[PDB]
């Protein structure tokens, strides 16, 4: 009965850096922050982009995507009402393919945040995604898609 | 087990695959592992006498 | 590519929307969301053949691939476009790279494997048992691309070794070590699997003890 | 028996503060030199850069 109602395979979160929030009619998937940090923290005043895919669960729609702002002054450049039984892809997660060189509606609703607060990858940061149907807190992480290891200074024995 | 699950529209205690394994192994046990052997059980029992 | 994305979309539509709901959002308590898993994850799961999965068990097992390379790539591209994530390595021609993923260094690959992989798989990539109905599959079958993409994306109950944990150089090294251990003949005679103590003990108690006791019966006399 | 320590659901915790290690004491006093020279002043070492701002 390892394949009973409590099976390991069915209850498996995707092996992705982003977090998934199911609260509300719209479901949030692959929620994370692209924020290349060159030091201990990401200093306030630097724009870091917020990636997520919003899926409208019901076909009857919560396409509003009102504010989705938190501490950091979230800004939705190229805002649009994308969700209609379809993905709302705010940005371009590392590895995302631009299907065509031309972009419809300019940037596909790219979300950016001015930190106003130090952040370092490996932490949980709350972002209150507000939709017309409801609002949800996500505790967004920081994700680095494919940027290889930055060369650490070689150690001098002492 | 299958019948207790089937008395209710919901899945009270059997997962879909658990119930499927249940009817599979039940049919196989009761055809190929109870009946086709017990015919030969009765054979060995009485046919040499008969 | 547009046609590639269309083909991947249609195959996804007729194969897995039942558990990775249309729009790639995972169905609750049937399958995870694929947004962000990336093209590497699809290549790995669908090429191993685990991914058109047909049960919830302790672990989804590897099985003959239900798709071929071109439409494997179609599914991977569809998932990548929807979510965006890691990409499978490829060679100059454009196909999935196999020989290029065999790192030159193998002793370094050996150390990396033993510290990281052998934990659950084996000394030499054989299997290992996990908590409850889970296990680490044998690495003899996996091809270099499959090993690389398995390290890149933790399929299930496997740590996800990002490109930063194991630099592509280190992943090529580990792939080379896995292939070398898989295809290297066992010196000293028939390798009783890769597990030493258990196969050797069983081989003793069967071969050597049956031979010895049979010779004792032949030389000796029953009475 | 169970070990005495056990769980703590209360006091969820705080994010670890950025580590700032203390200088190595007289025992491991050996450290990289900052530069040697005559230094006929309050002290400048053998390394002193400057940035030109417009
Ligand atoms: C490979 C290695 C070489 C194999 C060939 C060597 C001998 C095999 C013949 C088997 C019969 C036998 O030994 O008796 C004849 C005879 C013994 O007769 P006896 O002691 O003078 O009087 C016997 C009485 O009739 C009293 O006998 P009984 O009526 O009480 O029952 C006789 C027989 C009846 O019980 C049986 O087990 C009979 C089945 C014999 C077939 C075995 C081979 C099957 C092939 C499968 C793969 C094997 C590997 O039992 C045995 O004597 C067999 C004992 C152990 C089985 C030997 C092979 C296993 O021995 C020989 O002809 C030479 C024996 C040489 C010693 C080696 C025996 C063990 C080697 C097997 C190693 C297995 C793993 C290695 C890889
Ligand atoms: C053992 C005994 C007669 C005790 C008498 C009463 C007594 C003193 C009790 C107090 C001691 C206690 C507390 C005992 C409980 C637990 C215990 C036995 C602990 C001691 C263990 C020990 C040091 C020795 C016991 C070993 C023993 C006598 C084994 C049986 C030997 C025989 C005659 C086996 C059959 C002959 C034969 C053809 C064997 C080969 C065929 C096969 C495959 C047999 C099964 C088999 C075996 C037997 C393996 O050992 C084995 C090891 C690793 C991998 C696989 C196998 C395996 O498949
Ligand atoms: C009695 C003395 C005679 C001993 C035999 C001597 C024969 C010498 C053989 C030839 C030279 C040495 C071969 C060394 C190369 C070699 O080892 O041989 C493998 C095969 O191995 C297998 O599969 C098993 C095949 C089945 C036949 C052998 C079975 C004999 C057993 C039964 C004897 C012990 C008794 C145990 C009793 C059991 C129960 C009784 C109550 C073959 O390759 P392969 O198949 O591909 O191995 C896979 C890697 O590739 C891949 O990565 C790796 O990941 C793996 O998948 C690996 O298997
Ligand atoms: C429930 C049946 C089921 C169906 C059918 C199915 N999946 Fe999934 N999928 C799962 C489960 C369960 C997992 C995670 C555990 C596993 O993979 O065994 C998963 C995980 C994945 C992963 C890897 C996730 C990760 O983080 O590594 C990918 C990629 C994927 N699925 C894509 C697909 C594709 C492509 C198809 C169609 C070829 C498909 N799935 C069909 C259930 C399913
Ligand atoms: C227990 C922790 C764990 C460790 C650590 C681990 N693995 Fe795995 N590995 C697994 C599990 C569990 C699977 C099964 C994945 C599945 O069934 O979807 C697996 C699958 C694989 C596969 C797929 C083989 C096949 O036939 O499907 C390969 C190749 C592999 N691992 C290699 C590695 C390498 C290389 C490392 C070192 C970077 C490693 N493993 C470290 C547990 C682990
Ligand atoms: C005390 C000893 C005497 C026993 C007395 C009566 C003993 C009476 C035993 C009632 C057993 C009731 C079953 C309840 C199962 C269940 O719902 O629990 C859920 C669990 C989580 O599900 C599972 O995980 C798998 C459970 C599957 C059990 C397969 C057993 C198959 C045995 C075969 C491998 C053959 C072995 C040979 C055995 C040969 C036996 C010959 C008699
Ligand atoms: C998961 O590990 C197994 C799922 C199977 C659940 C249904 C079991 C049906 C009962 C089988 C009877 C076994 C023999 C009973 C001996 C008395």
């Amino acid at each position: 009965c390892s394949a009973g109602q409590i099976s390991q395979t069915t209850t498996q979160e995707p092996a992705v850096n982003g977090v998934n929030a199911q609260a509300g009619q719209v479901s949030l998937r692959n929620v994370h922050l692209r924020a290349p940090q060159q030091t201990d923290y990401v200093e306030p005043g630097t724009t870091v982009e917020l990636l997520f895919v919003a899926a409208n669960d019901s076909t009857e729609s919560n396409k509003l995507k009102s504010i989705t702002s938190d501490v950091g002054e979230v800004t939705l450049t190229g805002d649009s009402t994308v969700p209609a039984d379809g993905v709302l892809i705010v940005g371009e997660p590392d590895g995302q393919i631009q299907a065509v060189e031309n972009a419809e509606a300019a940037d596909a609703v790219t979300a950016e945040v001015e930190l106003t607060k130090p952040i370092t990858n490996g932490l949980l940061y709350d972002f209150t995604f507000t939709f017309e149907d409801g609002e949800t807190t996500v505790a967004v992480p920081i994700s680095a898609g494919e940027q290889p290891r930055r060369p650490v200074p070689p150690a001098g024995p002492g | 087990f299958m019948r207790t699950e089937l008395a209710m529209p919901g899945l009270q205690f059997l997962s879909n695959e658990q119930f499927n394994q249940l009817f599979t192994m039940h049919g196989t046990v009761m055809l190929l592992f109870y009946a086709t052997p017990i015919v030969f059980g009765f054979a060995n029992l009485v046919l040499p006498l008969q | 590519q547009s046609a590639l994305l269309r083909t991947g979309k249609q195959l996804f539509e007729t194969s897995c929307v039942s558990c990775h709901g249309a729009n790639l959002q995972g169905v609750p308590d049937r399958g995870p969301s694929l947004i962000g898993t990336g093209e590497a994850a699809v290549y790995f799961q669908v090429s191993t053949g685990r991914m058109p999965a047909m049960r919830g068990e302790a672990q989804a097992p590897s099985k003959p691939p239900h798709f071929d390379e071109s439409q494997i790539d179609a599914l991977g591209a569809y998932v990548q476009a929807n979510g965006g994530g890691p990409t499978v390595p490829r060679d100059d021609h454009g196909a999935v790279a196999q020989e290029s993923l065999i790192g030159g260094d193998v002793a370094r690959g050996g150390d990396l494997f033993r510290l990281n992989c052998a934990s659950c798989h084996n000394f030499t990539g054989k299997g290992g048992a996990l908590s409850s109905g889970k296990y680490a599959p044998d690495l003899g079958d996996a091809n270099p691309a499959q090993i690389y993409t398995a390290m890149l994306t933790g399929p299930q109950n496997m740590p996800k070794f990002s490109d930063r944990q194991l630099t592509p150089d280190e992943k090529r090294d580990i792939v080379a070590y896995v292939r070398e251990s898989a295809e290297t003949p066992s010196y000293g005679g028939y390798g009783l699997g890769g597990f030493g103590p258990a196969p050797e003990g069983m081989a003793m108690w069967i071969i050597g003890m049956v031979a010895a006791i049979g010779v004792a019966m032949w030389i000796g006399s029953r009475a | 028996c169970s070990p005495p320590g056990e769980t703590a659901s209360s006091e969820p915790g705080t994010t670890p503060a950025i580590w700032t290690g203390s200088p190595s004491p007289a025992a491991p006093s050996g450290e990289d030199h900052g530069g040697g020279h005559g230094a006929g002043a309050a002290g400048a070492g053998e390394t002193l850069t400057a940035e030109l701002k417009t």
